[PDB]
RNA sequence: AUGGUGAA
RNA sequence: GUUCUUUGUAAAGUGCCUUCGAAGAGUCGAGUUGUUUAUGCAGCUCUAAGUGGGUGGUUCCAUCUAAAGCUAA
RNA sequence: GUUUGACCUCAAAUCAGGUAGGAGUACCCGCUGAACUCAAUAAGCGGAGGAAAAGAAACCAACCGGGAUUGC
């Protein structure tokens, strides 16, 4: 599969052929504004692998941040801000600059039909996962919290 | 300019078109002389003879962009049928039959009917004549009782028998009538017009179909599909 | 200024070989979802009341396209030069040319995509055909794949 | 299947010695018709010209039947009514 | 009240379909806003935006190619209008005097690229039902032979219409679109009206219909005042319309045979030329008998003599 | 110190 | 328990013979600067491997496959 | 063939089908975080449910191996 050999491509990714797309890309990013909505993930691989789909009910979001709270975290809950009614499943590094880091984001509706009507998807809609990404319950917060695995009063009636 | 491909095909079309006349001329030639040795056939026949019999015919476009032959082009000439949707009534004989195989990749003919031949002649009709370059219609029959009826036809409907019933005057009134100039079929392009142009070219195939042979019988259709 | 292995597209196949290409794919347009459909009803009811040929149509989809590719099952390769993520073309044409499978380009996606029903389709592939593959096949070498051997040069 | 601001239409009147064969009184002179041919248009009375054939055959086609028709049809629909 | 441009952009639909919905309905003056109210809640706004969908998606499939996308895609009549306009039976008739007019001129016009041909042949076989009609409960009560054409009156259940019948002359060739509108309308009105009259007459409708005789004449010779002519019989020499002369004399219950016909009681024969070899007489008696119930004997209208003083019956 | 209150 | 349906060259498992046979990158890691109860996290330059890599103690051994996710008690 | 439609993107809707604000806050999840090492305490900020969170090992283990997470 174009997957196999994307993520191979992806990896090197101080290779010329990345350089031009970082540089040719990251002016189109800062035209646009803050946050904006976007068509197709620049990364299909990197998705499709984080769990998104095309299929419906499925939106790509990208968001801008100042350089210099983790990066990643601050870019989902601004994100889950403006999109109240979406759901903030995860998000990727797609492009860096000197001031400013760009991540993409993907989004889940919970209300489409779509995403209601198949197993695969259905967790999300509940209530326990609303606001996923305030509580720092994505793959960024979870690893902010340090839930990591190994070393890394009472009063009794009698 | 103008891309290869459309000189290459025009010489294509025109060689067979050429052949195909040189071998029909050349077979006609022998079966005249009444030999009818070592030819295909020497008889006649019409599937769907030389008898007389009042036939209409149209020009039809196509086929591809042969350039125009001096045999067909002459023949087209003398029935002046230059002009796509062109036609005029011809009286069938012996001598005109070979005609139609001439002429035949061009025109489709058939036997036309007493109604349709009185509605085309009353619909439409053109006297070309005092500059005399006005294509006044046929408004009134005071042209018919001047100019015509010398040999009695004096009205439209004269004219009408005349070609229906091959009077002595239907040379006189057939080359005065200016033969009409149909309307196409479609008459339109964009949006809509394609869609019916593209469904209306497949019966063409179906219908104008020339099969090459020497001995192909006439091609003959129902007047009655316009 | 754009990399060598950049701007490999742009430079694509001239007009008359373009539209020999799409006529020739034309010939195997894959049937569509209501041909399709109303196909299979006509079987259903003649089973239904009272062992073909295998089928032909041509490759589109990437994740198949590359897989046929590799393989060498791939006779020809077509690329859109307008596809947005750039990183999905940029490796193909260097594929093909490893595995030995001549390959081109065109301007325009959707071009692309109206001969195959879908809306778009990146690129595309021919798996069978009747004999002028092997002629344009041929020109599309000598015009592209020859003609403009030295693309990995220039900036 | 059978399926079995409103004022008046106002139809035109109806025919006025515009027969084929006419009185020989009211075949006007070439003068007045020549006159009501010049006639400015809409503002023009008459909707025909006098004239008289005693053939049948030699009746002309009326040429002006479609005009009139297009411009019934003005008033068929803007008629303010 | 809003203007013409407001009340179209309000509607927002272009002024071609807009020419329409008002043949339809009818507004006019600066316009009411109730006229433009009612008119938006019209349901042919619908029709109308699903064809404009249905072209757009068809110029779509075109340009992608794949035609058998566009030939699949394949796949209306003012009846509630009729309605609004019409309240009853004898409103349509009464309003049938001014618009069929346009109808019967139609049905003699040229096939060209402003008109296809299917229209002509819908108003042509309009007419061969009309007349048919006609000629069976004899209502026919006028026959004025105008410069126009013959001034035929037909009372229609007492409102005497007055249609006008074309010559077959070529009608040689303004904006036909609008003129293609209301012979559509006029089209669909005649549908019904056609069929009412039809089950009033007790004939089964749709009735049986010849088409070797339509071969021959093509007209009111197929499909299957009044004491006038009764069991009369006549021959229509080449100088006259048998169109014409065999519909008043069928409608009178009489006869006609066509001089034509391979192109007794024979009382009768119309003969116009000046040369002749049964009782000949001018199409004009026939006319001037139908027009009062003369009924007068042929010495008045021997071919050659002058033509009488033909007063227009109104 | 936290979070608020008001004034010339 | 009672029933109307059970089906179409439909689906699954298991032992035998044979051929094929993947793994979450600005991520691990590394240096620094702030926080942390000398673990972890964060900003930042660098940032790689797949008979490879992470954690440990003895002359290199034991276990696992991270950088995606759901799950009542 | 200077006409055209596709594809990509940017806007509009008294258009149809949808959702977030606020309140409560004992418990829970993150940010920030003061003083008598005090204390990753209190207050403040954001988000949820009946529990929340975690959860099926790049874990602990140096054993004759154990074997999701959490509480005693």
């Amino acid at each position: 599969g174009a997957y196999k050999y994307l993520e191979e491509l992806q990896r090197k990714k101080q290779s010329d052929v990345l350089r031009f797309l970082q540089r040719v890309r990251v002016w189109e990013y800062r035209q646009k504004n803050v946050i904006h909505r976007a068509a197709r993930p620049t990364r299909p691989d990197k998705a499709r692998r984080l769990g998104y789909k095309a299929k419906q009910g499925f939106v790509i979001y990208r968001v801008r941040v100042r350089r210099g709270r983790s990066l990643r975290a601050t870019a989902e809950e601004r994100v889950g801000r403006r999109a109240a009614n979406l759901r903030v499943l995860n998000s990727y590094w797609v492009n860096q600059d000197s001031t400013y880091k760009y991540f993409e984001v993907i989004l889940v509706d919970p209300q489409h039909k779509a995403i209601r009507r198949d197993a695969r998807y259905n967790w999300i809609c509940d209530p326990v996962h609303k606001h996923r990404e305030a509580r720092g319950l994505t793959a960024t917060g979870k690893k902010s919290r340090g839930i990591n695995k190994g070393h890394k009063l009472s009063l009794w009636r009698y | 300019f103008v891309r290869a491909e459309s000189i290459v095909a025009k010489t294509l079309a025109t060689s067979r078109e050429k052949e195909r006349i040189k071998r029909v001329s050349i077979l006609e030639d022998k079966k005249a002389k009444n030999e009818t040795q070592h030819i295909a056939s020497g008889k006649d026949f019409i599937l769907k003879d030389g008898k007389p019999a009042l036939l209409f015919i149209v020009r039809v476009r196509g086929p591809l962009a042969v350039n125009i032959p001096n045999k067909a082009f002459k023949i087209l000439s003398l029935l002046r049928l230059v002009e796509t949707n062109t036609g005029v009534f011809v009286k069938l004989t012996k001598n005109v039959y070979p005609l139609l195989k001439v002429i035949a990749p061009y025109v489709v003919i058939g036997k036309p009917s007493l109604s349709s031949i009185r509605s085309l002649i009353q619909k439409r009709g053109r006297i070309i004549y005092k500059a005399e370059p006005h294509e006044i219609v046929l408004n009134d029959n005071n042209i018919v009782e001047e100019q015509l009826g010398d040999h009695g036809i004096i009205c439209v409907e004269d004219i009408i028998h005349e070609i229906a019933t091959m009077g002595e005057s239907f040379s006189v009134c057939n080359f005065f009538l200016q033969p009409f100039k149909l309307n196409r079929e479609v008459s339109g392009f964009g949006s809509l017009n394609r869609l019916r142009k593209i469904k209306q070219r497949e019966a063409e195939s179906r219908t104008r179909q020339f099969s090459n042979a020497a001995t192909a019988p006439v091609i003959e259709v129902d007047i009655d599909s316009l | 200024k754009v990399p060598p292995t950049i701007a490999q597209f742009q430079y694509t196949l001239d007009r008359n070989t373009a539209a020999e290409t799409f006529k020739l794919f034309n010939k195997y347009r894959p049937e569509t979802a209501a041909e399709k459909k109303e196909r299979l009803t006509k079987e259903a009811a003649a089973v239904a009341e009272g062992a073909s040929p295998k089928p032909y149509a041509v490759k589109y989809g990437l994740n198949h396209v590359v897989a046929l590719i590799e393989n060498k099952k791939a006779k020809l390769v077509l690329i859109a030069n307008d596809v947005d993520p750039i990183e999905l073309v940029v490796f193909l044409p260097a594929l093909c040319k490893k595995m030995g499978v001549p390959y081109a380009i065109v301007k325009g996606k959707a071009r692309l995509g109206t001969l195959v029903n879908q809306k778009t389709s990146a690129v595309a592939a021919l798996t069978e055909v009747e004999a002028a593959l092997a002629k344009l096949v041929s020109t599309i070498d000598a015009n592209f794949a020859d003609k403009y051997d030295e693309v990995k040069k220039h900036w | 299947y059978d399926l079995w601001h409103l004022r008046a239409p106002k139809l035109p009147p109806p025919t006025n010695e515009e027969s084929y064969n006419p009185p020989e009184e009211y075949l006007l002179s070439p003068e007045e018709k020549e006159a009501w041919e010049n006639t400015e248009y809409s503002e023009r009375e008459r909707n025909f010209i006098p004239q008289k054939y005693s053939a049948l055959r030699k009746v002309p086609g009326y040429g002006e039947s479609i005009r009139e028709r297009f411009e019934r049809s003005l008033d068929l629909y803007l008629a303010p009514r | 009240f809003i203007t013409r441009s407001q009340a179209v952009r309000k509607l927002q639909v272009s002024l071609a379909d807009f020419r329409r919905l008002c043949i339809f309905k009818g507004i006019y003056p600066f316009y009411y806003a109730k006229d433009i109210q009612y008119l938006m809640h019209e349901p042919v706004l619908a029709k109308f935006r699903e064809h404009k969908t249905f072209a757009r998606k068809l110029t779509r499939a075109l340009g992608r190619g794949e035609v058998s996308s566009a030939k699949r895609l394949e796949e209306y009549t003012l009846d509630h209008i009729i309605k609004e306009r019409y309240p009853s039976f004898p409103d349509a008739i009464r309003d049938i005097d001014d618009a069929l007019n346009m109808l019967f001129l139609f049905s003699n016009l040229p096939s060209t690229n402003q008109v296809s041909s299917k229209i002509i042949n819908d108003a042509q076989k309009i007419c061969n039902q009309w007349l048919a009609y006609v000629a069976k409960e004899r209502l026919v009560r006028k026959v004025f032979v105008s410069i126009k054409g013959v001034y035929y009156q037909a009372n229609i259940k007492g409102e005497e219409v007055r249609w006008l019948v074309p010559f077959k002359f070529p009608e040689n060739i303004v904006d036909f679109r609008i003129m293609l509108t209301f012979l559509e309308f006029y089209s669909t009105l005649l549908h019904f009206v056609l069929y009412k009259l039809y089950t009033d007459s007790g004939l089964i409708y749709p009735p049986k219909l010849d088409l070797k005789k339509d071969k021959i004449i093509s007209g009111l010779s197929s499909y299957i005042v009044a004491s006038l002519f009764s069991a009369f019989v006549f021959y229509v020499s080449r100088e006259v319309p048998i169109d014409i002369l065999e519909f008043l004399i069928l409608s009178c219950g009489g006869n006609v045979i066509s001089e034509a016909a391979m192109d007794s009681k024979v009382t009768h024969q119309i003969v116009d030329r000046p040369v002749l070899k049964r009782t000949y007489i001018q199409p004009q008696w026939i006319f001037d008998c139908i027009n009062k119930g003369e009924l007068v004997p042929a010495n008045k209208y021997l071919p050659g003599e002058a033509l009488p003083p033909h007063l227009s019956p109104w």
